[PDB]
RNA sequence: GGCUACGUAGCUCAGUUGGUAGAGCACAUCACUCAUAAUGAUGGGGUCACAGGUUCGAAUCCCGUCGUAGCCACCA
RNA sequence: AAAGAAUUGCUAGUAAUACGUAAAUUAGUAUGUUACGGUGAAUAUUCUAACUGUUUCGCACUAAUCACUCAUCACGCGUUGAA
RNA sequence: GAAAGAAUUAAAUUAAUAUAAUGGUAUAACUGUGCGAUAAUUGUAACACAAACGAGUGAAACAAGUACGUAAGUAUGGCAUAAUGAACAAAUAACACUGAUUGUAAAGGUUAUUGAUAACGAAUAAAAGUUACGCUAGGGAAGGGUAAUAUAGCGAAAGAGUAGAUAUUGUAAGCUAUGUUUGCCACCUUCGACUCAACAUUUCCUCUUGGUUGUAAAAGCUAAGAAGGGUUUGACUGUUCGUCAAUUAAAAUGUUACGUGAGUUGGGUUAAAUACGAUGUGAAUCAGUAUGGUUCCUAUCUGCUGAAGGAAA
RNA sequence: AUAUAUUUUAGUAAUAGAUAAAAAUAUGUACAGUAAAAUUGUAAGGAAAACAAUAAUAACUUUCUC
RNA sequence: CAAUCUCUAAUUGGUAGUUUUGAUGGUCAUUAUCAGCAAAAGUAUCUGAAUAAGUCCAUAAAUAAAUAUAUAAAAUU
RNA sequence: AUAAUUGAGGUCCCGCAUGAAUGACGUAAUGAUACAACAACUGUCUCCCCUUUAAGCUAAGUGAAAUUGAAAUCGUAGUGA
RNA sequence: AAUAUUUAAAAUCAAAUAUAUAUAUAUUUGUUAAUAGAUAAUAUACGGAUCUUAAUAAUAAGAAUUAUUUAAUUCCUUGGAAUAUUAUAUUUUAAAAUAUAAAUACUGAAUAUCUAAAUAUUAUUAUUAUA
RNA sequence: UAGCCUUUAUAAAUAAUAAUUAUUAUAUAAUAUAUUAUAUAAAGAAUGGUACAGCAAUUAAUAUAUAUUAGGGAACUAGUUUUUUAAUAAUAUUAAAUCUCGAAAUAUUUAAUUAUAUAUAAUAAAGAGUCAGAUUAUGUGCGAUAAGGUAAAUAAUCUAAAGGGAAACAGCCCAGAUUAAGAUAUAAAGUUCCUAAUAAAUAAUAAGUGAAAUAAAUAUUAAAAU
């Protein structure tokens, strides 16, 4: 006798965060072969087509018209925002620093270069 | 000519599977297209082995040879592959080798099908008979009037059930990826998408 | 991973201490014979194992790898 | 690029000759045949194979050594032993 | 009205992707071309995914430097998912950290690199068999289920039957029953002979009966009822079986722990002895052959065969 | 026309285009483009070598012109 | 010479201590892809695989490409 | 050979898988070896019967054993580790 | 009557529900039975008895099987109303009239409630003497 | 070792569990062809590719007095027709573990809201046991659409659960024993007797069919409808 007794594990690849979900920087939204989503508005895609999070906000699954047949996983800056975006306002940006109201830490930063 | 014996290039083994029950109310295959008269299964969705096909088509012919423009039209093919392990072996070490090609046939399914130039319908009637006699399951004339069976006990007419253009039907309640098409398509987005 | 010493012709084998393309061998044709062979003579093919240097001059020395195996190392 | 084992002719006007000449056969064709002259040599008997006549000895051969002839093995049909 | 350009629409990812298969890829991840050959770089890497640990995966950002690009920016190897191996012990460098009295040293550490443990979380640098002379600890880490097979039946009837499928026969395929065979499952850890048999009926004989151009008669053949009675003795073999001989009205088929070893036997199967053929380097071994060869039991209960006592008559 | 001198040419070798599915540098970056099959043909050429051809121009910009 | 002591080497079932994986009648043990897998993920068995893997690909197509030819300058001549 | 022989002896040789001191082959004698045949004999058997003694049984005396969760311990069918 | 199919509510018709509503639309429901085939071994084996009704004749029985149902029956919107039934009482001549009731089928667990008791926790009290 | 269990605690604590809202369309009304409110309909934010459904592309199967490409025959004087043989096209019809162009429900799953707080999650410090499982139902792999078989997936029970029902019964149908009490509601299952509890209605059966473990093709006899 011979037997076919032999296969690799299951990947991981369903998607690692939800529409509406809150998220933060770096963290995995999708973990996939190949981009059957592909990287929306303020997110990143890995050497895996890993989609991840480039901002804290929320995760929203869309579809662009610029882009017809590619579905899009994005992240809202907040859960106001329709993620597809208006084309031609301005993008809602963040700062995502903070002021170094401490003196001694203030001129520090000065002095460094 | 090959209804009996497919000619699959890359010939593999397969699972069992199930018999499908029509639970959607199919009737394909379930239909006389080509003939005059018909065989259908009438009973429970079953699967029919090459050779006992083989062997009801040699019955039906014997009543179709000496027709006039006598003509049987095999309507089913014995798609699936069946292996077996001898009942002299033990339980596991692998599957079996190949055995004998088989078709699963829903309960409405029509077998064959004849009509000659001169074939009265009584003689065609008592061929079908005969060549259920060799099937495993139980069998049924079928007329042309004779309406198109779904379940064990239930019917249906072709003629009644309702024509749909669904492009129309799309358009009106439209899904949401024809609704992004569109929207590309529209001037605002397809002249700055700057491919 | 390092170190060897061998691989000429279809077969067997020379040749080797440099100024060589040579042997019989089994194989196909005639040859003397009632006929057939044994025996006599026709010729046969070598990149002298892939492939580069030193002497007008190396198949033979210095070798770049190929083939098949040895040997050492490492062997926790 | 004067030719391997082998093998042919020839002792004198012979062989040899890159010496020529003629006829027979033809309507026509000689590297053949049959004939003619010209010039003209070298060598030499003792040993062995063959083959003719001589002889010695032998001879189971006589269609005469392609003679005759011996045994197994194989094929059939008897006979008689052993058991 | 014409030419040129910009292109758009439709189709396509069936080609191509270093490589399997899958997902993705023309907005190309595919292909061509310039430069380049650098990011197949150096320190910190949060946060996620995955996840027992060991590991694995994606990765924002901060800092040093590099390449391409007018710029925006992009590059921490390859469209993605395989391409792998712990410690210990050695080895090579760099580091300037320790330097066993002090100074050097040795030796250890840090950082980088090296070769395999494929039984692939790797027990050692280094290990095969045999026992029917065996031993200890434990585990069970024919009956039951099934009915493929087997046996029997049914439906339909190709076809034999001098003619007519259905007197008799009945391909291959169809639908069942049985638990009599050979299997499968793993809940559950002795063949034959003798003796005595009980039960079944799917009846071999005997009784009744239907059919039989294939019942003239007589012998038969086939089918229905029928289990009252009956159903073998020898040669060979351990055999059941089978072959034969002689009979019989007939020499039916099963079930009963393939009835019956606290009833008998022990020929077969079987351990120790031994030999043979084969297998093995060998000890020994065998879906082998042969000679020899170990269990016993006064019956408590049930049950059955007989026999009493007591009793409510 | 011819002699010498001093030079120059001739080492004769493919890409001529940001080349684009023959083969060749498989990682970076910048710029650009589209494959395949099938069909109709064509010197040897044949089922199978190579080359050609094979979806639609509404609107827009520029140019010439009635 | 040989014998004995000490060191060193060859040989050894003569003799002693050990061992003889897990799964199977030589084949499977690690990794990847699809199905099985039942529209998240996961999912087994001596399940089916035209299964595939223990890799492969790099230091290279260079040099030259602005002040130049006789003479004189050096506000580019 | 037997009415009838998977046994025995003789003979043949596709010796699955004989063979010469793991000796080869054929004999005389021997053997509580193994197998087979003939004779004779018989209770081995057809087919058992009768008899004898020691037990068995009863009475007297002495007085075991293995075993035993507890037991007020029937048949059948069904069920059920 | 005869021949040949089908055994069906898809269509079709009928009935019911929901939206505008004497109609339309949408939905839901309604389409055979018996026998034979039939079958092994301790003993019939629905768990057992036994169960298919019958006038004369009962103050009285009439599936204890299968299928669709109800809780006396019929309309109206679980509820009321009417109808007869059954039982009883009263009055009149064994009958008639009047009225009261029954209509909530029942059994059924160590389920739940009630009824009491115990412990533990949470939240309120009372009495007695980290109060 | 993780999973599941226990003890003791911790909070700028509800982060847990369940559902709703979220969407699309219609009608009406009010503002500026858009927005809000109200009502109704629609398996109703996001993710998905199983059933079903389907034959598109892939892989397979069938048919054409249809067309083309050649071949084998065949009749008249190389040309031509017919009866065709395969392939390709066209048209019609079909199916698949590794086909899904359509496509559910269950599912995964997010925010806020409401409801559960005599309740959950999370964290901290500590103790375990367990790693032989079984059956039933559904969807599969293996087996023969065999097994009280084997392998896993989901749920439940048993395991460790007594009580009522299923004749008897680990796993089925109900239901969770703190101790009693026994009036009232009952569950599953029952109500001729054994045995706690019953009366009716309308049909059908006559075979003891059947009456708590439904046996098939087929045959005969009826019965309806056309
Ligand atoms: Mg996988
Ligand atoms: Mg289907
Ligand atoms: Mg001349
Ligand atoms: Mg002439
Ligand atoms: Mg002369
Ligand atoms: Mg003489
Ligand atoms: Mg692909
Ligand atoms: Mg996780
Ligand atoms: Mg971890
Ligand atoms: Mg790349
Ligand atoms: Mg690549
Ligand atoms: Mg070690
Ligand atoms: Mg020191
Ligand atoms: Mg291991
Ligand atoms: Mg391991
Ligand atoms: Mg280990
Ligand atoms: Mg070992
Ligand atoms: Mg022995
Ligand atoms: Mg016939
Ligand atoms: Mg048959
Ligand atoms: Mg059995
Ligand atoms: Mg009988
Ligand atoms: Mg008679
Ligand atoms: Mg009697
Ligand atoms: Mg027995
Ligand atoms: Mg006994
Ligand atoms: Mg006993
Ligand atoms: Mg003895
Ligand atoms: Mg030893
Ligand atoms: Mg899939
Ligand atoms: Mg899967
Ligand atoms: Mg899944
Ligand atoms: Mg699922
Ligand atoms: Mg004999
Ligand atoms: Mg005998
Ligand atoms: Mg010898
Ligand atoms: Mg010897
Ligand atoms: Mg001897
Ligand atoms: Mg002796
Ligand atoms: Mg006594
Ligand atoms: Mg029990
Ligand atoms: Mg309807
Ligand atoms: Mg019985
Ligand atoms: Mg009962
Ligand atoms: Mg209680
Ligand atoms: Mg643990
Ligand atoms: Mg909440
Ligand atoms: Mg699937
Ligand atoms: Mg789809
Ligand atoms: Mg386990
Ligand atoms: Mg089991
Ligand atoms: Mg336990
Ligand atoms: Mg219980
Ligand atoms: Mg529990
Ligand atoms: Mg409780
Ligand atoms: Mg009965
Ligand atoms: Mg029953």
């Amino acid at each position: 006798s011979r037997t076919s007794m032999k296969d690799s594990a299951g990947r991981r690849l369903g998607p690692k965060k939800y529409e509406g979900q809150d998220v933060s920087t770096g963290e995995i939204i999708m973990r996939q072969r190949g981009t059957k989503f592909y990287p929306g508005e303020n997110v990143g895609i890995g050497k895996d087509h890993s989609i991840f999070a480039l901002e804290p906000g929320v995760v929203r699954y869309y579809l662009d018209p610029f882009h017809p047949k590619r579905k899009f996983i994005g992240v809202a800056l907040r859960r106001d925002l329709k993620l597809p975006s208006p084309h031609f306002e301005p993008t809602v940006r963040r700062f995502g620093r903070f002021e170094l109201t401490n003196k001694r830490a203030a001129y520090k930063e000065e002095n460094s270069i | 000519k090959h209804e009996y014996a497919p000619r699959f290039k890359i010939v593999q083994k397969k699972q069992k599977g199930r018999v499908p029950v029509r639970t959607g109310g199919s009737i394909k295959g379930s239909t006389l297209q080509f003939g005059k008269y018909g065989l259908r299964l009438k009973s429970e969705g079953i699967r029919i082995s090459a050779q006992q096909l083989k062997e009801a088509d040699n019955a039906i012919m014997r009543y179709v040879r000496p027709l006039n423009n006598g003509h049987l039209w095999r309507r089913l093919c014995t798609n699936v592959a069946v292996c077996i392990k001898g009942n002299e072996t033990r339980m596991g070490k692998g599957k079996g080798g190949f055995d004998h090609w088989m078709v699963r046939v829903p309960t409405g399914k029509i077998l064959f099908e004849i009509n000659g130039d001169d074939l009265h319908e009584k003689v065609a009637r008592e061929a079908f008979r005969k060549a259920g006699t060799k099937l495993p399951g139980v069998y049924e004339f079928v007329s042309l009037d004779s309406l198109v069976r779904v379940g064990l006990h239930s019917f249906k007419n072709p003629k009644d059930d309702p024509v749909k253009n669904f492009y129309d039907e799309n358009a009106k309640k439209p899904s949401k990826k024809y609704l992004n098409i569109l929207k590309s398509q529209e001037p605002q987005y397809k002249l700055f998408r700057g491919r």
